[PDB]
RNA sequence: CACCCCCGUGCCCAUAGCACUGUGGAACCACCCCACCCCAUGCCGAACUGGGUCGUGAAACACAGCAGCGCCAAUGAUACUCGGACCGCAGGGUCCCGGAAAAGUCGGUCAGCGCGGGGGUU
RNA sequence: UCCCAAAAUGUAACGGAGGCGCCCAAAGGUCACCUCAAGACGGUUGGAAAUCGUCUGUAGAGCGCAAAGGUAGAAGGUGGCUUGACUGCGAGACUGACACGUCGAGCAGGGAGGAAACUCGGGCUUAGUGAACCGGUGGUACCGUGUGGAAGGGCCAUCG
């Protein structure tokens, strides 16, 4: 339940690895796919779904994904841990992990 | 032979040799490997440089500085803050 | 008297009383002087010598129990091991220390009952009366 | 094959009964559960396929054998031993059997009069009672083993017994009176 | 950190928690809606998961009230005790010097502090 | 293993208690997912417990065993795929008079799981053991009595 978030929030080894974390809100229609800081209480880059959505809700997949890439190189960012909240690494997600695993 | 007990019943030699305990304190100087706790389960856990071995061991794996973190029982922290 | 269920055997060690009021459950008690081993035996003695003299009604209370086992010497040796589980039952009693509490008796009724009760104890006693109120 | 029956009939009904702020405030049933509690004195290999293929014709569901909690007391009790027969109704498979039960079960009953109205689960939930096998429209002694029963369960939205016990009654539900 | 609010995510993980009570819907979030597939249920789209609105803000959540319960908790005093020095045949006890509780009482609390993105001051 | 053991470690007695001399081809590796005991109220064989349902629920359960520590952000419970229960090595510590014993990051060859960060050199840990000598077996081609082989030995592995 709850537990899932915690659980791979917790197997997420912040400093050990050196890489900063991609967080992911595809609970509702308003991804919100963040680059977080491990150190500073800090998010770095960040691309949502409300700002222009695209027609699509769950097929703005890559879309998000995309943006955030893109929105990467504007800041330097190429190390990266992402985190599948609660959400099974299967559709909505695992596409916008192709867009940003093919644009950076 | 007799009808009554293999081993005789209402004993009290047995006991063990055993050793345990914190090995490295609160502002000593470390070495990587360097073993700063032996312990049973996860009294204290591993921090910032802090290994943890097979035996709930833990060990420095850089050089540095320890450093415990007492956050209230069970939350128990040991780390190593780098001197450099 | 005795315990129900236990672990078998114990120790010895002495410090000032550390749970024993004044007035709890009656109006009138009997507090220790002196720290000893209270025997079940000795318990008995005085409750039967306290309930005889208040004939009927039953308002004594025992605020001591037994709960500590001493062992013994089967009648020689030192050549084997640990001993005598069956011994007798001990309240460890430390000055201070409420044993014994009457209600529904007056002070001179009292005053005697714990007079009798004091000449079968190992110890010397003092009888009290109110006006302690601690926590509730 | 009952859904609007349930909305139409039963739904604007309880806030021109009751009155509720709204539409999703009303009573609602969240799902039927159906146990199938054998053994113990029935601890057989057959017994096993027996019931389990005979709820799969009444509830079109595969069913689950729900085993022993490993309790090993005093009596015959052991490991996880199939010791009961579960399957789950919600949605769409719960209205099929739900009517099923009002239409073809709860009439076509020897010695029928109504079933228990006094305050079941406390908390808006009830939990019915049957008495045997031979009472329902896909199951005969032609193509059985046995004698035997069952019992079911139903899950409702509703936050009291007093809400609950309307829900059931106006969906089509015997009362002894 | 112009200011209000919301969705994510931190440090801090009960002075942050529960209960009771009230406000918020179509911005956001929640149920909801249907599912033949991707994918999924030792049974069941319950949960995961896909396509999407409406309908509602019920439930959940967020926010606000409150000191009924939790949690936190003094000052004083005592227990105990390092060192100094004694009493008693003994169990056991005392004095001087610092150190110093636990429980209880007074009382204090329905937290505080970041980073990003979204929507408002008609 | 706990207590004695005097809040570091250590500490004796024919002192107080209690276990071990194995087990697991998954009860290992990894990736997924799941979350317990108990109680109240309501119901088929039933009815003291059972299989079902809602409401309370740091855990009062479980962890192959004894106990202690530990633990639900799992070490508990379920599944897919697997063989790291690897070979060559060990920076640096723990522990012991020794001889033993413990932990271990990191490097190479090869792999297993995972999209991936990563994790893997048995098992939540603390018991499940036995120096050396003589010898059985598979590998190796170091020695091999004038030379060349061979017997015999050595060396890895492993059994008694
Ligand atoms: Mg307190
Ligand atoms: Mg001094
Ligand atoms: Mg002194
Ligand atoms: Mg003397
Ligand atoms: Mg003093």
């Amino acid at each position: 339940r709850r537990k899932l978030r915690t659980r791979r929030k917790v197997r997420t080894t912040t400093a050990a690895s050196g890489r900063l974390r991609l967080s992911v809100y595809r609970s509702s229609k308003h991804i919100y796919a963040q680059i977080i800081d491990d150190s500073r209480g800090q998010t770095l880059a960040a691309a949502s779904s409300a700002a222009l959505k695209s027609g699509n809700k769950t097929d703005t997949a890559a879309a998000v994904g995309k943006a955030l890439a893109a929105a990467a190189a504007e800041k330097g960012i190429k190390q990266v841990v992402f985190d599948r909240g609660s959400y099974k690494y299967h559709g909505r997600v695992k596409a916008l992990a192709d867009a940003a695993r093919e644009g950076g | 032979a007799h009808k009554k007990g293999v081993g005789s019943s209402k004993n009290g030699r047995d006991s063990n040799p055993k050793y345990l305990g914190v090995k490295k304190f609160g502002g000593e100087v470390v070495k990587a490997g360097n073993i700063l706790v032996r312990q049973r389960g996860t009294k204290f856990k591993a921090g910032q440089g802090v290994g943890m071995g097979r035996d709930h061991t833990l060990f420095a794996l850089s050089d540095g500085k320890v450093v415990f973190i007492n956050k209230g029982k069970g939350a128990r922290f040991i780390s190593i803050e780098a001197a450099q | 008297k005795r315990t129900k269920f236990r672990k078998q055997f114990r120790g010895r060690m002495t410090g000032d009383a550390k749970g024993g009021d004044y007035v709890a459950f009656g109006d009138y008690g009997l507090i220790a002087m002196e720290p000893a081993w209270i025997k079940s035996n000795q318990i008995e003695a005085c409750r039967i010598v306290m309930s005889r003299h208040f004939r009927r009604g039953g308002k004594i209370y025992i605020r001591i129990f037994p709960d500590k086992p001493v062992t013994k010497k089967p009648a020689e040796t030192r050549m084997g091991k640990g001993k005598g589980a069956v011994e007798y039952w001990v309240s460890v009693v430390k000055p201070g220390r409420v044993m014994f509490e009457v209600a529904g008796v007056t002070e001179e009724q009292a005053k005697e009952a714990f007079r009798l009760a004091g000449h079968k104890l190992p110890i010397q006693t003092k009888m009290v009366k109110r006006e302690v109120y601690d926590e509730a | 094959q009952l859904k609007t029956k349930y909305n139409d009939q039963v739904r604007p009904a309880l806030m021109q009964q009751f009155g509720y702020s709204s539409v999703m405030a009303v009573p609602r049933i969240e799902k039927i559960v159906v146990n199938e509690g054998l053994g113990s004195s029935k601890e057989d290999s057959k017994a096993i396929d027996k019931a389990a293929k005979e709820l799969a014709l009444i509830t079109l569901q595969k069913p689950i054998i729900t085993k022993a909690k490993k309790s090993i007391s005093n009596f015959k009790l052991r490991q996880g031993m199939p010791v009961g027969i579960k399957v789950t109704l919600r949605g769409e498979r719960m209205y099929v059997f739900l009517e099923k039960l009002i239409n073809i079960g709860l009439p076509r009953i020897r010695d029928f009069r109504g079933i228990n109205p006094n305050a079941f689960d406390g908390r808006g939930n009830y939990n019915l009672g049957i008495k045997e096998q031979l009472i329902f429209p896909e199951i005969t002694y032609d193509m059985v083993d046995k004698t035997r029963g069952m019992d079911i369960t139903i899950v409702t939205t509703a936050k009291t017994d007093e809400e609950a016990r309307a829900l059931l009654q106006s969906m089509g539900l015997p009362f002894r009176k």
